[PDB]
């Protein structure tokens, strides 16, 4: 009965039944037991929260519930009426009741509401029917929770959904004070660690966490989101969480990186932890993932450890391209021109394991894998050539006078531009 | 993250 | 007849069918002609593009070719080969005709073979057959091109198909003296300008190499191609690109978006060329497209917007109006930090306030297909803007950002010359 999968929760493009049927089929392959569905930017989850679904719509959300039965993955439906309703006012309460009751209908028993990323205050009506904000939000909550029949599972994200985002402080907090004292322990609450994107998640963060909430809280955890940041992918282990963790929580739901075929290494990681505790080696679980995921693409095991390790964490640069960093790091400082043309050399080639890797990536069988990592690889490429290129020169040039144009050698357009006039 |  | 069109040219994930067809009611509603087939990294068409088609993929193609007849949109499949070939062995020239042939009874009559970026060096076994590169490419050009009845389309690209990339320089280079003398009369040579991205495309630069390729080349215009830069998107008007060159040319063929729905300005302003002012292009343009965003229908994004838009991802070596301002705006304010500065720090934050505006209407608009292809971009430069709107107020009163392309790229001293 504990919740262990994948959220689909970013912003961005969300994916296609074809890419959630193949997901439902790796998540039981793998023993995890639950699909949250809450992507921001399927316009109906969020943006137009009241409004039903069409009849070409129900025909596609039913086969997907049907295929999460088929592979008995449980499939929670979220929805997100944050930014927009009136708490107080019935209708608004009759319109979301009757959403929850036409996916009901699909095939669907598990559900949730998420009242992440909006504004802290409530509107003119609202400020009299209730007292706080946090009173607000329970109201509705536990209103639906009875109304479906005090369903099997239903979760509530908070406003305050992680530490930093709690005011003043975590333990110290009316919201959350409210949350845990005034909501059905029937309910599920999801918190996403002491950050939004968390380093770590300490077992006292969560015990801390847990006496404030009156509950085992379900993790959202966004170590492998890649939806804040255009250039960043992340390909690592599950690392900074304990195993210790599995008996203080009712589970974790990971909301992984938008490309959905670069979710291998995040969702299989994730798998053998939950495995462990139901300790760990994050530097082995992705060996075990990188070989297995080998057999779905021409390139090597050794490829695709070089490009983990170039898309890591969000913390952490992998073994490979931290040391490539600190290579270039020193060549560019000690520019005596001993030793340093011994290390050019060094790193010329392992830079050329970066165009290998690319290369024989492109060449490869497997085109959707290509496809959702392109842009990804391409970029690592290009620049490791620049660089490649910029020690070249570096080397040539007590030989040499020649100072250091298309387009791609000044880069990132507009955005690129601000963002270097920043301190 | 976001808000409007 | 000169062709002018689109072409799927870019390396990335390739557009799907029903994109491309779309694409061909598109070009056909703004009275544009063809389309050229050459997604570099669309399998069967450069990497292994010995195989043919499955069963499915027959079904798919021939829909397609069908489809491109309806709209009276000419259909040109391409193939790059140059990888790979032994130009010697004919189990491969063979291979070429059998694979051409194939798509022939998809219903197609025009063809192109691609020699872009490739090595100059040949094997062995060719060293001897064949005299220089240039007379090797052109041997199987020809046989091709006859053995297919000599086509009414058919187009060569070149292996220096720039004038940056000719030897030493492109009226006296071997290779291309080669080409235009002993490649066919009946073949057409594409071409990309001076640079594989013409900020300009001059005319006496087009006199210079039609001379010593003895044809009016096809151009293949990168000016919008955005696969080379993640974080680059093009919706500017097309530019730098005198009407005096048609004349001067067979045809001009734009390379533009990888994202299919963001080509919308790149192929109407196209268009409207073909028959010029860039900013009069962009109003009709712009002003066509507002059209296509709606919000969508319930049972319980302005003109100015996609002006901001494209000011904000507009050429490659330009950026729009708006852009600009606001770029020189906040320099101005970095430099500053009487009291003239908070009258224009005000109107600055109400400037950022319309990137984060712009960003919150095009997430409502029905139209989420447009949406999803250009998300990625809008929420960047929203992101940055918010934080500029901050930083500037941090005067008033993302440490691995980029990962680890963006903290290798900030060591290299050469970034910011274009600031
Ligand atoms: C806030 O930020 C994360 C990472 O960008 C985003 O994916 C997520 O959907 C938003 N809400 C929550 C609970 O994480
Ligand atoms: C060379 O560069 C452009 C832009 O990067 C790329 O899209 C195009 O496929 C390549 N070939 C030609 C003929 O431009």
């Amino acid at each position: 009965h504990f919740l262990c999968g994948v959220v689909e929760g970013f912003y961005g493009r969300p994916w296609v039944m074809e890419q959630r049927k193949e997901l439902f089929r790796r998540l039981q392959k793998w023993e995890l037991n639950t699909y949250l569905y809450a992507p921001k930017d399927d316009y109906k989850h969020r943006m137009f929260w009241r409004e039903m679904y069409s009849v070409e719509e129900a025909e596609q959300l039913m086969t997907l519930i049907s295929a999460a039965r088929e592979y008995e993955i449980e499939f929670i439906y979220a929805i997100s009426p944050g930014l927009d309703i009136t708490f107080s006012n019935p209708k608004e309460v009759s319109t979301l009741k009757r959403k929850l009751d036409q996916v009901s209908q699909f095939g669907c028993r598990s559900f949730a509401l998420l009242f992440d990323n909006i504004d802290h205050n409530m509107c003119a009506a609202d400020k009299e029917v209730f007292s706080s904000f946090a009173h607000a939000q329970v109201s509705i909550t536990n209103e639906i929770y009875q109304y479906l029949g005090e369903p099997e599972t239903f979760l509530f994200c908070p406003t305050e959904y992680c530490g930093t985002f709690c005011y003043p402080n975590v333990s110290q907090s009316p919201y959350l004070r409210t949350v845990g004292e005034k909501l059905l322990p029937g309910i599920e609450v999801l918190w996403t660690g002491p950050k939004v994107v968390s380093k770590e998640i300490p077992v006292e963060s969560i015990e801390e966490v847990s006496k404030i909430i009156k509950r085992a809280p379900v993790i959202w955890d966004n170590i492998h989101a890649n939806d804040y940041d255009q250039k960043r992918l992340f390909l690592g282990p599950y690392k900074g969480r304990s195993t210790e963790l599995i008996p203080r929580l009712k589970g974790v739901l990971t909301n992984p990186n938008c490309e959905f075929e670069a979710n291998y290494v995040a969702i299989h990681t994730l798998a053998t932890w939950y495995k462990s505790n139901m300790l760990y080696s994050p530097q082995m679980a992705l060996k075990l993932a990188l070989t297995e995921w080998l057999q779905e693409f021409s390139v090597t095991l050794e490829d695709l450890q070089l490009l983990a390790d170039l898309f890591y964490l969000p913390y952490e640069h992998g073994p490979k391209g931290a040391q490539m960093l600190r290579e270039f790091q020193w060549l560019r400082a000690n520019s005596s021109v001993e030793e340093w043309r011994s290390r050019a050399a060094k790193f010329e080639e392992m830079c050329g394991l970066v165009m290998g890797m690319f290369t024989r990536l492109s060449n490869c069988a497997n085109r959707t894998i290509l496809y959702d990592m392109y842009s990804y690889v391409w970029d690592i490429k290009s620049i490791m050539s620049m660089v490649k290129s910029f020690v070249q020169w570096l080397g040539c040039r007590s030989h040499s006078s020649a100072q250091f144009q298309e387009p791609w050698a000044f880069r990132g357009g507009l955005a690129g531009e601000f963002q270097r006039l920043l301190p | 993250t976001l808000s409007p």
